[PDB]
């Protein structure tokens, strides 16, 4: 289920800046939803999204620049403005709609592995990374550098903070044949494997070597597997044999 | 550089307005156009699909192609050579088919976009957001415009009704399957044509793919299917500064049929179709075709009969002319649905100042 | 705090206070008690109280025309991003002086719609609207010399209610029925008309037989009028001769009956297309055709 706000509190301030995600259009302005301050409608009137004909312009299509100017803390009433956002603003706007957006897909996985609710697991979180760190995804970056955010706060669940950790962090194909005409060329082999697996490494065929190099950003993998064949091409050539690596 | 003069029939004693002429099969031509152009122009030669709206929406993708296959000479610039060869591909279509409105208001686009691009930016980034641009203005000004027209439609028309329909509009058929499959009405679609080109038989027949009560018609048998009716659908093709309907072929008989038997007439139009041009008759400038689609005795298309007529150049004065685009009076439609909502025909250039 | 209660209020008043206008009235004094500053708490509130009202409405057209032109103004406001305060106080104070602008433009018409009124032309009057009947008073004002013909309208009986306030300003009058409307056209040099409202295509919302006239003066060649205050302007487009917002009946075919009961059921409300009227004539200005379109463009800027 998709709910919960991003920040603490449920209803907004002023001045304070959101993206909008837009749901209907004409007549008032556009009874819509939010992608930085919760799910539930927050209107706008047409004047403001304007400023500079306009029916081309986004009308429920993908996302633009707002800033909240009436708020009913009360039963659920929002005004905004698209005007009065400033051009060195809007930059700014969309860095934290990125932001939020990270944090609203990072508190997704959690909710569907241990079959729990979104919004409790929201609450939890947000107490030492969004109000004491500064924010969620750069409490996120310190945790993957160095453990230090994660270690305050204890997990009732740690199986979906393995998954979260394997999803920040591939494997990448590999085939070697061999076509020895030594003397002695088992034990090679053999050394050949103590060096490249200890990253799953198995036998399909008598010439043919199937194994997967495991990365971690992506970019990883090449120079294990190009390390692993400098250490192929270093094994075979004193036996007396030859090894073709592709 | 291409073929021309040299044709086929009579020159004509009365209608001689239009070219009647031109490359069907490919021979002698220059080696640098490109040959999405070339496809083009052969569909539109023989073609029974499109009737202006589709036309533009191949025309700008073909263009977006282009652009995509655009690279920038190291000597010579961006708005150098382009223009020139936007120009060899205009002509090529003027050879094959008579361009539409919409086609120019897209080329008007375009010529403005090169202007407004200065040859000073790297060329890779150029180009990229260019056909990001053309793609938002297909979007603004086709689809989102076309389901705009699709709801301001759905509003007018009432439970249960019967609709006569002419051509092969692609606002309409899309309109008509919004009425049978996401609104769940009891429609009643009858379809008319003629004979120079079975564009009601294609719509029908994707009507039919729907599951739609489809009765199909032709133009000789009018004064007996309205003797029932109470909406007609027109094909716009271009609206203009007077408020007349420059349309296709059975349109205006329709139209003054329904006038005069009480029920109103309806156009779905969009604000690309609109032009500043302006005529009052049928006669003006007409989009004239060869003789050789109504040689042969109809049914489908190709049948190949050894029938009663053969000879036009040899014959002592046979003219078997025919038009297609043709012009339906001002007072008789009604309605008019676009970007803008809705608005009469008698206050047609309220588009055209807005712009 | 209800706003179909205040126009159920104005029972015996009427005449300078006219329908739209007053229902704008109180519209505003619905405004100003709950805070303008909020514009998600009261334009919404504003829009469910217009729900109601239609929800209410049995046969008015021109009420929800009225409204609106109210949203625009008060969308207008804030369009230059003014003070929250000073633009609010422009807002509320716009009521009263919209009510004010009622009696200017009156006073504008009276004065201009006379002048289609010749030396000596008799004239065949439909329909009942305060300006059409403004000029009628106006000219008599003005003292010149003008014939009038009545017709026999029949919604609440309107013929008799429109004789009887000819009678009150000393113009003579004779009834002519909507039947023999067509035999009238010869000695007639005019045909006048009071509109409900004026359509987006340039036509016309009129009453139990408006359209009917029109054919028939189109036939004769003899001209037709609309006269009307400038707010009768919705954006409806009738398609056809016969469809119309209805909260009763569209043409109902009853059962047989020996009591007689269920008779009386047909269109009380018809629409006649643009070609038929020669002039119109409102405030803003002196204009028929396509100016109606314009001036709705110009409003909803779409």
């Amino acid at each position: 289920t998709s709910h919960c706000r991003f920040y603490e509190n449920k209803y907004p301030e002023i001045d304070d800046i959101v993206m909008v995600n837009v749901q209907q259009i004409a007549e008032m302005g556009a009874y819509v939803k939010l992608l930085e301050y919760d799910n539930i409608e927050g209107m706008i009137l047409l004047s403001e999204l304007s400023r500079r004909s306009i029916q081309k312009l986004i009308r429920v299509g993908k996302n633009d620049v707002a800033v909240v100017l009436r708020v009913d803390k009360e039963k659920g009433y929002i005004d905004l403005s698209k005007r009065r956002v400033s051009s060195e603003d809007i930059i700014k706007c969309e860095e934290k709609y990125q932001k939020s957006k990270t944090v609203h897909s990072i508190l997704r996985y959690c909710a569907e592995k241990f079959q729990i609710p979104l919004e409790e697991l929201y609450k939890t979180i947000a107490w030492p990374l969004s109000r004491k760190f500064g924010h969620a995804y750069e409490a996120f970056k310190l945790s993957i550098i160095d453990e230090t955010v994660w270690e305050g706060i204890e997990p009732p669940s740690k199986d979906v903070l393995d998954e979260l950790k394997n999803y920040i962090s591939v494997k990448i194909r590999a085939d070697v044949e061999v076509s020895c005409f030594s003397y002695e060329g088992i034990d090679a082999i053999k050394d050949a494997l103590k060096s490249a697996e200890d990253v799953k490494v198995k036998l399909v065929a008598a010439p043919l070597y199937v194994l997967t190099t495991q990365a971690l950003d992506k970019q990883k993998g090449i120079e294990q597997l190009e390390s692993a064949i400098e250490k192929i091409t270093e094994v075979i050539t004193k036996y007396g044999g030859v090894c073709n690596i592709t | 550089p291409g073929i021309s003069s040299v044709i086929p029939t009579v020159l004509e004693q009365s209608f001689d307005n239009s070219s009647l002429i031109s490359v069907k099969e490919l021979l002698l031509n220059k080696d640098l156009i490109h040959p999405s152009i070339l496809l083009l122009t052969s569909h539109l030669a023989h073609y029974k699909i499109v009737g202006s709206i589709p036309r533009c929406i191949a025309m700008l993708e073909v263009f977006q192609i282009v652009i995509k296959d655009y690279q920038t000479p190291k000597g010579t610039t961006l708005s150098r050579n382009l223009t020139s060869y936007l120009s060899h591909q205009i002509d090529l279509l003027k050879k094959a088919r008579p361009l539409s409105v919409t086609m120019g208001n897209a080329i008007r686009w375009l010529k403005q976009e090169i202007s407004l691009i200065d040859p000073s930016t790297p060329d890779k980034a150029a180009k990229k957001d260019l056909c990001e641009k053309i793609g938002q203005f297909a979007k603004e000004k086709i689809e989102l415009a076309d389901q705009l027209i699709i709801d301001n439609a759905s509003t007018q028309i009432e439970e249960s009704t019967t609709i006569v329909t002419y051509g092969s509009s692609k606002v309409l058929t899309e309109l008509l399957l919004h009425n049978a499959i996401s609104l769940k009405k009891n429609i009643k679609v009858i379809v008319v044509d003629s004979r120079p080109l079975f564009e009601g038989r294609k719509m029908a027949e994707t009507l039919r793919n729907a599951g739609v009560n489809v009765m199909y018609a032709l133009i000789t048998s009018l004064d007996t299917i309205f003797n029932d009716v109470d909406y007609v659908f027109l094909g716009a093709h271009s609206i203009l500064s007077n408020g007349f309907l420059y349309s296709r072929a059975g349109t205006a008989m329709l139209a003054m049929s329904a006038k005069r038997r009480n029920i109103p007439v309806l156009v779905c139009c969009e604000s690309l179709k609109f032009s500043q041009r302006v005529q009052l008759d049928s006669v003006t400038f007409n989009e004239l075709a060869d003789p050789n689609d109504l040689v042969n005795i109809d049914y489908e298309n190709p049948v190949e009969r050894r029938g009663n007529k053969g000879a036009l150049l040899n014959q002592f004065i046979k003219e078997r002319k025919f038009e297609k685009k043709k012009l339906a009076m001002e007072n008789k439609p009604k309605g008019n649905k676009i970007g803008g909502k809705k608005g009469s025909e008698g206050e047609s250039k309220d588009a055209s100042n807005e712009e | 705090f209800n706003i179909t209660e205040t126009y159920l209020r104005f029972l015996e008043e009427d005449t300078e206070m006219t329908m739209p206008i007053a229902a704008i009235e109180a519209l505003v004094t619905l405004l100003r008690i709950k805070t303008p500053e909020t514009a998600a708490e009261m334009i919404n509130t504003i829009k469910s109280s217009t729900e109601e009202l239609i929800k209410s409405i049995p046969n008015s057209v021109s009420l929800r025309a009225g409204c609106d032109i109210f949203m625009r103004f008060v969308l207008r406001n804030l369009h230059l991003y003014g003070d929250w305060e000073n633009c609010k106080q422009h807002l509320i104070e716009n009521g009263q002086l919209f009510v004010s602008r009622a009696k200017k433009s009156r006073n504008k018409i009276a004065e201009i719609g006379v002048d289609f009124i010749a030396d000596d032309d008799i004239i065949l009057v439909h329909g009942y609207s305060r300006a059409v009947f403004s000029l009628l008073n106006h000219a008599a004002n003005k003292f010149i010399r003008f014939r009038c013909v009545v017709t026999e309208s029949r919604p609440s009986k309107q013929g008799n209610q429109l004789y009887t306030l000819l009678e009150q300003k000393g113009i003579p009058v004779t009834l002519i029925v909507d039947s023999a409307v067509g035999a009238v056209i010869d000695k007639v040099d005019k045909v006048f008309v009071g509109a409900e409202g004026v359509a987006e295509s340039g036509g016309i919302i009129n009453l139990v037989g408006t359209y009917s006239v029109g054919v028939l003066a189109h036939n004769a060649r003899k001209p037709f009028y609309v006269v009307t205050e400038s707010h009768k302007f919705v954006r409806m487009f009738p398609l056809s001769s016969d469809d119309l917002p209805m909260a009763g009946p569209p043409l109902d075919f009853t059962r047989r009956t020996d009591d007689l009961e269920d008779a009386l059921r047909g269109p009380t409300i018809d629409y006649t297309a643009q070609e038929y009227i020669t002039a119109l004539i409102t405030d803003l200005g002196v204009l028929t055709p396509s100016a109606v379109s314009e001036e709705l463009i110009k409003m909803w800027y779409d």
